């Protein structure tokens, strides 16, 4: 979910 | 709401998962909302560009994926939320609530957390  | 309460529930330090990661400072009921995963709403053909920004400055870049056309960004104006890490046994999960027309990521318990456990959820 995190870096992008 | 719980901008107040979250400050005395969690905590940010070492996660042997990776990195930082969210932890529980007090114990937290199943149903209880956590904290909220702070931030701005962009739209996520904008991702790309701004991860190549922050990636330039030696800023961590922390986002969110709403769905596949909204994230939030937490970059610059997040919260603890933003270190919480993956799992796919997890005792959290996302949920975007309306309050007053706004959207908000909001971070709940599954199971009842306790006292020094990592707060983990699913990401994909
Ligand atoms: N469960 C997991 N296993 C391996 N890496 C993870 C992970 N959960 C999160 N990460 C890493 O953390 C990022 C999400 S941001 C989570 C906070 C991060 N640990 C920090 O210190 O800032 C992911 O892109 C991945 O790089
Ligand atoms: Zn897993």
């Amino acid at each position: 979910v995190k870096r992008c | 709401a719980l901008a107040a309460a979250s400050a005395a529930a969690v905590g940010v330090y070492r996660s042997p998962i990776h990195g930082r990661g969210l932890f529980c400072k007090r114990n937290i009921d199943a149903g209880e909302m956590v904290i909220e995963y702070a931030g701005n709403v962009i739209r996520s053909i904008q991702t790309d560009k701004r991860e190549k920004y922050y990636d330039s400055k030696g800023i961590g870049c922390y986002m969110f994926r709403i769905d596949d056309s909204e994230v939030v960004d937490a970059t610059m104006h997040g919260n603890a939320a933003r270190f919480i890490n993956h799992s796919c046994e997890p005792n959290c999960y996302s949920r975007v609530i309306n309050i007053d027309g706004q959207k908000h990521i909001v971070i709940f318990a599954m199971r009842k957390i306790y006292r020094g456990e990592e707060l983990t959820y699913d990401y994909a």
